[PDB]
């Protein structure tokens, strides 16, 4: 019987501020105990102001980017080149992940953006479809490395609300750092991904093993 | 299909300053059995592009097939395919793991690894890897099977990240594919000692090497 | 008497209910070095970044294992025990060949069962021995030899720049760029390097994080 | 097959099936085994082995207080059993046992009650039951450490009326066994 | 054979001529399709002049090798140098009585002044034949017509050496598991002779 | 001439098979409370779901001397094999310590396991009946 | 009656050691000392006690015959002889804490089901999960801390443990220095 | 390989020579350890001058065949004689687009006025490969290393002949499931020529 | 043995009216390649016995040394054993029987097959047959593997019934067999063209033939 | 599950015990195990979820689609027929699925009453008595079954039954639904 699926690693990592939306990612592509690339984004501009990243098997993950970049792309043709909402782009996803119920992906996918007020929005995905908006969500195998470090130096009740953009990188790298130390997984960079009103702003930071 | 029946082993692809070399040996093996010698592994598609596909040997048939079929529609019915009109890297490569994720998604999938180089008329390197399952990634130095695990950390060494691509010129580019050949020669069972070599230079154009032998054997150490 | 086979059967009614590194050795003109990787996993997980991997069984043999650590160090720890003995009652200096026939003898007498795959360095007064060990009993003799998930990347590194004449220096160098390269290219291994050294007629140099 | 067991402040109060072995229809206490003129055992699960370990048990606690013309401690006495279960299964495949001894210490003349599993997981309760898949509803809400005699006793009624309400026929009754200060005695009515 | 065990996939040649014997084999050591040593020593001496080469289990085939040495040995402290003959009786003796766990099969070449060189073969199972010369391994399945169409009686000492030499380089051209180097020894009366060859030799061939 | 022990299973089975554990009251079965086995323990239970190198390791040593004596009688003659056994039967013999399990040094010496350690020697290996003097004297001299 | 798992946390601060190990509240508990040495066992249940009687009966025979008290070192050593000794019927996760009646120097150490030693500089983490814990350990670890504020960390860490999954939730908290023991419950 | 189903297990051999092609197997069809067959024409005949050997499933290979020889009659009706190459792209389109329901391997041997003479190899999977000679079969495996000492390019007749039949004889002889006698064809500018060697004549040799 | 490994194919032998005649071919094939060409499956055990095996190699080798051992314990510490001690083939068979059996209540049974012919004392003609699992019986005609379906229909058609032995005679007897045996060459992969025979005969007393080949082959109508 | 069905002189009697879900607490009085295929004629179903509604709808949709038609109610024995046919054609091509079906009537033109029972492979068999559910209740019915009884005495034999299962079910048993198809066509006994 051949198997279809696999797997290759990665951590994700997603926040939602007051004004602003922040998605990170570790640039390293791995094979069972092999590198196979150490830098390979899993962050991708995916249209208006829309950041989206799917960890798990690459395959899967890309599949699933292309089909919402070209629906998006429809649908700015069909309606006067409309600005796609977070939310309506979020239950797009969600069916695209249900069209495959049955063979399902084998990935878990988080979106951000800013929603219809300007607040920051992160949105979270299960391979079948099944999402719900969060505050802050990580995925991949660090995410029991990284939430609690979170969890201890920040609340979401120092409030997140008045948390800047600087702050909030800062804890990222601190924490993808302490994943770096403590998974073999994790490292070799961390690319960021900062969505305001302004745009989508792109930075890197090299992790410990080059 | 359910399984490779006559298979290659591994192709070795790195990037220098000016362009791209690739490798592969000249073997296709029946199991344990060294059956056929002289199996062309690597496609040389348009002037500056260079697949090297290694696994099962009817479905590299089968993918040249696939690659001669798109060569010659592509001049159907541009009148200057030589010229601007060419088939860069990217379009072949897009069109490849296209193929290999539906073959994938129906069951049927090609088993075999992808390695396309080439330089993109800009003058662009370009070096990307497609799997039988899909997955699809990019590096500075790429290989397959065997060559993946020995002959990628001899060439890391040389180019360790992206800032040392403009340092490494074509001859130590070369050096460094030869050497890991004869490594891969020395230390795979299903290796052949004949191997055929690709450089894709944006000055030089296309220059492919054949009946090319490991040499300068260290055997001595024995008695 | 000797290992226990008590709850044998206790432990497989529990299990049918649902209840439950990169080393290198290289010979040089006049002697042996060994060297190994110092990264402990648990898996995903890294326990340790400055773990021991050269273990010793005589002032002047030392081993690394690998498969199961437990078996790997009790193992090596009982031949070291019995080597000792030896030398005692005999009054001369161990052999790396007598080593290597107690390790073949023990491990063969379990058929297997006991997961200790090693490398084995040493300097005798017949001179500098390098053997790798199999967990049934098998043994091989070798110039250069590596072991662990990383043996790949230091076995190519080894091929590339291995000679019939190396100075200690060289040997060095050599040794610590295989780890060094299975370091940066395998999950598996990490962090510092541990060089053991051993010469005709010197004492064994040991040094921890040669490279760090 | 079910075993009950409650520690009242003075007292333990052990309760058993009456008797069920295979398809065939007896007549007819096989569940309990006086280790002790004021230690009490009682065991439930694999039919054939169960009772070898009881009278083995059984035996060397006879020989014991013959030898030393003394009454061993309920908590030795657990211990003891939960060291030979260990012991009868360090070379076989484990059998279904489930060991409630219940025991009136002199020297502090206090009741104890131990649970002892399959395996050999000897715990001190103040109640303990076995064989039901429940019945820790009853014996958690109206339990109270001071309960006297009585109060255990209607306690085990209630339990024996909750029982004697989804189980066919075939559920003869409860024996019941007291032990305290006087000893050891049998209870009829309830 | 055993989960996770060595397998001993060589090549190995024992022909006789007007001399003595020579004994041959390659030096590769496999894991499936990693060579695990490019150079080994597969000529195993048990006595001066009795030499074998082992295959299926390494494990098993090396204590029978050392048990046969030690017999050997304590063999000759009471009556001097034994013969062939002794040396495979005691190989086959402990393979058949063992066959029930141990995988194991031997190829014997041996030399005395009664026998004048002989060569015998114990494949898996534990059954002794004693011929003129002897094919195993993996790649012997490639030669056998190779060997039958080019094998004579008491040939001279380098026509047998171009034999095997011509015979185990296709043998490793053929298979893929077998090695560079070819090793042979020459068990004649005058001595014991060692012989090693290279790729670059004899792919010229 | 074995390598691997062999023939470690029984042929047949019997309730007194051992016969120093025989009751008094019917001889013909054995005494559950003098094994001190647990007492749920049939002798059944040990002809199945063996580990399968339980065998090998207990019966090793064994088979190595057996063949090492079968090799002496094969190249020196009986005269050898007779004399091994002789000594070592006389040695074993005349050693009774009852409050001790170590062995002699003289049958190490004999055995040549004067500098050699096991796992057996590093791990030798309450009871209310039978673990007195008198029952190993009386195991020792057959009474 | 299901007792089987659990999480045992060690840690050593400044001059000190800290062990806790979780509770169920609604007698059992799974920390045991033998003088200056402590050893927490997470597992199956009979196993833990069959240990701790085992490991009472040598640690008495070592006093009675070496007259003193047993160092934590030498008893890691003893544990891990122990443990391989069942290589084929083996037992569950031992951790040893301690101060060195000598050096002063705090020492912990874990073990694997066949007498593998573990020893960890900075914690320890036994138990099934051992995800979150050993997360939340990670986060509020820091080197060289007070008695004071090592049991402030250390009961953090289990706090929020137990509050990422109850009614009858308790810890017990052993604070080690080399002339004073402090042992302090939990009721979360 | 479907469950009962009958197996090709033969020894098929090809060579071209100065003036065309030879196209030579057994005759032996078993069944287990049974011959079903001692006399059979394993010759197959796509065209005049195009002949092909057939191994795997004898269903599938004879439902392939037919279909090329008619794909031939048809390009013959219309372009006439098809060349060697088009018939072995023929048999590598049917066996490649049908290997995960059919297991056929083929030998195309061929003669045309242009190339003169011509041997191509389909193996199991569908791969095609060009080779001035080719062996398959079962009984293949034991002439590899004779089959890469004896041949020479532009041979005679004759030499081919005797080259195929002493190829042969070793592969009947160490092979069980080859045997019977050896039938030949001969393919050149003169016409087809049929050759069929017994026992008694090759097993002398 | 769990499983043989090398294995021989078929023994075939007849009572005619004065002995018995026993053939057997000369070939020890390794799987499917046909391994070793100078295996001999005829053992002369005594003066007039003979014996053949077919099966695993290691067994039969075992069986011949136990049958070597037997002729000369029985000619131990007995200076007149040719004449009144010579071993008759009922005791041979016996002793052969018994030790196949006794192994297969052992659960380590020996992967073959025994054929024992010759003349008793008398001159009463005596062959017998014994497989791996201890079963033994008697026939005019026996056979082993496929001689078990192919040669014995062709030797039952000279001797079918018991009164048939005194009308068969040697010459037909051997043609018989030696018809049987081209037989089996034609249809038998596994078996080789060589083959050896024996004949025991009450007068002359023994006759063993080796290096024997097939001849008479027709293949002729393999031309069309 | 438990469906019982007795025959008596003048009428068919049909008994079925309360659906239940596993894990589910349900409060409810409605007969979810009977579809009432036509003014004289009955149907009680006892079977898998899921498929064993959906067949009885799909019986009742056919049944009264004819009756719509032919302005004409069907026999029981027709009825039983055209179920037997379709039941056979569900698992034509797809896994069986448990389900066993009663059916009574009232034939108007012969003025006699009937009973079938169907069971998953699609038998037919014409019964003077059936039960489906528990594997106790036949020799009951045996030792007291007249071909002559009155409604009153099938009634009594009824409750004596359930009686019995009662007793032999861990009081989980709650009550039974009985309906009584006659000449006055079919309606509910709430005694």
């Amino acid at each position: 019987q051949f198997n279809p699926y696999g797997d290759n690693g990665g951590t994700i990592l997603g926040i939602a501020g007051e004004d602003f939306a922040v998605l990170a990612g570790d640039t390293r592509n791995i094979t069972d105990y092999s590198i196979n690339s150490r830098y390979e984004p899993k962050v991708f501009d995916c249209g208006d102001n829309i950041v989206m990243s799917a960890n798990g098997f690459a395959a899967d993950g890309d599949a699933l980017v292309k089909r919402f970049k070209n629906s998006v792309k429809w649908y700015h043709f069909d309606h006067n080149d409309k600005k796609l909402s977070i939310n309506s782009a979020a239950r797009n996803i969600q069916h695209l992940l249900y069209g495959k119920r049955f063979f399902p992906y084998y990935v878990h996918t988080i979106i951000a953006g800013l929603d219809e007020d300007g607040k920051g929005a992160v949105y979270s995905f299960d391979p079948v479809g099944s999402y719900e908006r969060e505050q802050c969500r990580a995925g991949g195998a660090a995410a029991s490395l990284i939430m609690p470090f979170l969890d201890n130096q920040v609340n979401f009740k120092k409030p997140l609300k008045y948390l800047s953009v600087e702050e909030v990188i800062k804890l990222v790298r601190d924490s993808f750092t302490s994943a770096t130390e403590r998974h073999i997984q994790v490292g070799d960079g961390l690319e960021i991904l900062i969505v305001t009103k302004d745009g989508v702003r792109k930075e890197f930071y090299e992790l410990k093993r080059d | 299909t359910q399984q490779p029946i006559v298979t290659g082993t591994s192709v070795i692809s790195m990037k220098y300053d000016n362009g791209v070399i690739i490798a592969a040996d000249n073997l296709g093996s029946y199991g344990s059995l060294l059956r056929f010698n002289g199996v062309e592994r690597l496609i040389p598609v348009g002037d500056n592009t260079v697949v090297g596909i290694s696994g099962d040997i009817s479905d590299m048939q089968h993918i040249e097939r696939l690659l001669k079929d798109l060569v010659t529609e592509n001049a159907y019915d541009n009148p200057l395919a030589d010229a601007e009109e060419a088939l860069e890297p990217s379009y072949i490569f897009e069109y490849l793991a296209t193929v290999m994720y539906q073959r994938r998604s129906k069951m049927n999938p090609l088993w075999n690894a992808i390695i396309v180089a080439g330089v993109q008329s800009n003058g662009d390197q370009f070096l990307r890897y497609v799997n039988l399952l899909g997955v699809t990634y990019s590096s500075p130095t790429l290989a397959t099977g065997f060559g993946a695990h020995m002959a990628n950390p001899l060439l890391r060494k040389v180019v360790d990240r992206e800032s040392d691509i403009p340092k490494t010129t074509v001859q130590v580019a070369e050096e460094a594919i030869v050497n890991a050949m004869r490594v891969l020669y020395y230390r795979d069972a299903r290796s052949s000692r004949n191997f055929s070599l690709a450089i894709i230079d944006k000055n030089t154009g296309l220059t492919f090497k054949k009946n090319l032998q490991v040499e300068n054997m260290k055997w001595d150490f024995a008695k | 008497a000797g290992l226990s086979f008590d709850n044998y059967q206790r432990n497989n009614f529990l299990a049918e209910n649902s209840h439950t590194t990169t080393i290198v050795g290289v010979k040089f003109n006049n002697g042996v070095v060994i060297a190994a990787d110092t990264r402990s996993t648990q898996g995903p997980i890294v326990a340790d970044k400055n773990c021991a991997k050269l273990h010793r069984i005589s002032p002047k043999i030392w081993c690394a294992g690998a498969g199961t650590a437990a078996d790997t160090e009790a193992v090596t720890q009982l031949i070291g025990s019995n080597i000792e003995l030896h030398s005692l009652y005999t009054s001369r200096e161990p052999r790396v060949v007598s080593a290597l026939q107690m390790l073949k003898q023990h491990l063969f007498k379990y058929q297997g069962h006991i997961g200790a795959y090693l490398i084995v360095a040493g300097v005798d007064p017949t001179g500098s021995h390098l053997f790798s060990i199999h967990a049934h009993g098998s043994t091989d003799v070798g110039y250069y030899l590596s072991l662990g998930s990383g043996s790949l990347a230091a076995m190519a590194v080894l091929e590339s720049h291995w000679k019939q004449d190396l100075t200690k220096e060289e040997a060095i160098k050599l040794a610590s760029d295989a780890i060094q390269a299975g370091i940066w290219n395998d999950l598996g291994s990490g962090s510092n390097v541990d060089v053991c050294v051993m010469e005709i007629g010197k004492d064994a140099e040991y040094l921890r994080n040669y490279t760090p | 097959d079910i075993i009950l067991g409650i520690r009242v402040q003075d007292s333990v109060i052990l309760a058993s099936s009456k008797a069920v072995t295979r398809g065939i229809s007896v007549l007819k206490d096989d569940k309990t085994r006086q280790l002790s003129p004021h230690t009490l055992m009682s065991f439930a699960g694999e039919a054939g082995d169960t009772v070898q370990f009881a009278e083995y048990i059984q035996a060397n606690i006879q020989l014991y207080s013959i030898r030393e013309d003394y009454e061993l401690s309920p908590q030795a006495v657990s211990s003891f059993v939960r060291q030979e279960l260990a012991k009868s299964i360090r070379s076989r495949r484990p059998y279904q046992v489930n060991v409630l001894i219940g025991g009136y210490d002199k020297k502090k003349n206090k009741p104890e009650l131990y649970q002892i599993d399959y395996l050999g997981t000897k715990v001190e309760l103040p109640y303990g039951a076995h064989g039901y898949s429940y019945t820790f509803f009853l014996l958690d809400h109206h339990y109270r450490p001071d309960m006297t005699t009585e109060e255990g006793l209607d306690l085990l009624k209630l339990c024996v009326q909750e029982l004697e309400k989804r189980m066919p026929m075939d559920f003869k009754g409860v024996i019941v066994k007291i032990v305290d200060k006087d000893g050891i005695r049998q209870v009829d009515d309830f | 054979l055993k989960k996770g065990e060595v397998s001993l996939g060589t090549s190995i040649m024992a022909v006789t001529f007007k001399d003595g014997v020579i004994l041959g084999a390659d030096s590769r050591t496999t894991t499936g399709a990693y060579i695990a040593n490019r150079v080994t020593d597969k000529l195993t001496r048990v006595h001066d002049k009795i030499w074998c080469c082992r295959s299926g289990s390494a494990a098993d085939t090396q204590a029978i090798a050392d048990i046969v040495q030690y017999h050997l040995e304590l063999y000759t402290s009471q009556y001097g140098t034994p013969s062939t003959e002794t040396a495979a009786s005691v190989f086959k003796e402990l393979c058949y009585e063992n066959k029930d766990n141990l995988t194991a099969g031997i190829i014997v070449a041996g030399y005395d002044d009664k026998n004048k060189g002989e060569v015998y073969t114990i494949p898996l199972g534990g059954s002794v034949h004693k011929l003129p010369y002897a094919i195993a391994g993996s790649g012997s399945t490639f030669i056998y017509g190779y060997c039958d169409k080019n094998f004579r009686e008491n040939m001279s000492k380098e026509e047998t050496v171009d034999f095997i030499k011509h015979s185990l380089s296709q043998a490793i051209k053929w298979d893929g598991s077998s090695g560079g180097v070819i090793r042979m020894v020459v068990l004649t009366a005058a001595g014991v002779e060692r012989l090693i060859f290279y790729p670059d030799e004899y792919e010229q061939l | 001439m074995n390598i691997v022990p062999q023939d470690t299973f029984k042929s047949q089975v019997s309730t007194d098979q051992d016969k120093s554990v025989l009751s008094s009251a019917v001889p013909s079965l054995p005494d559950t409370l003098r094994q001190q086995e647990g007492g749920a323990v049939p002798l059944s239970t040990q002809l199945n779901d063996r580990h399968p190198l339980e065998s090998t390791l207990k019966n090793w040593e064994t088979t190595q001397r057996q063949r090492q004596m079968e090799q002496y009688r094969q190249i020196f003659g009986i005269a050898e094999p007779m004399k091994r056994t002789m000594e070592m039967e006389i040695v074993n013999r005349t050693d009774f310590n009852p409050l001790s399990t170590n062995g002699s040094i003289h049958r190490d010496i004999l055995l040549n396991k004067e500098c050699s350690i096991d796992w057996e020697d590093v791990y030798p290996g309450s009871t209310m009946v039978g673990d007195d003097v008198h029952s190993k004297i009386e195991k020792q001299l057959g009474i | 009656s299901s007792i089987n798992g659990g999480i045992v946390v060690a840690m050593t601060g400044k001059d000190c050691v800290a062990i806790a190990c979780d509770l169920r509240l609604g007698k059992f508990e799974k920390i045991f000392h033998y003088g200056h040495v402590f050893l927490g066992i997470t597992g199956l249940a009979t196993d833990v006690t069959t240990l701790n009687e085992m490991f009472r009966y040598k640690t008495n025979l070592y006093k009675l015959k070496e007259e003193r008290a047993i160092e934590p070192e030498t008893f890691t050593q003893l544990v891990s002889s122990s443990l391989y000794e069942r290589r084929f019927g083996p037992y569950v996760g031992p951790v040893v804490a301690g101060i060195n009646s000598k050096s002063g120097k705090p020492f912990i150490a874990g073990f694997d089901l066949i007498g593998c030693i573990d020893e960890a500089k900075d914690f320890i983490v036994s138990g099934t999960a051992s995800d979150q814990l050993f997360g939340m350990c990670e986060s509020l670890y820091e080197p060289n801390l007070e008695p004071e504020d090592l049991f402030e960390t250390i009961s953090q860490a289990l706090l929020n443990a137990a509050d990422r999954d109850l009614s009858g939730w308790g810890a017990v908290v052993y604070i080690i220095k080399k002339d004073e023991v402090v042992k302090r419950y939990l009721k979360m």
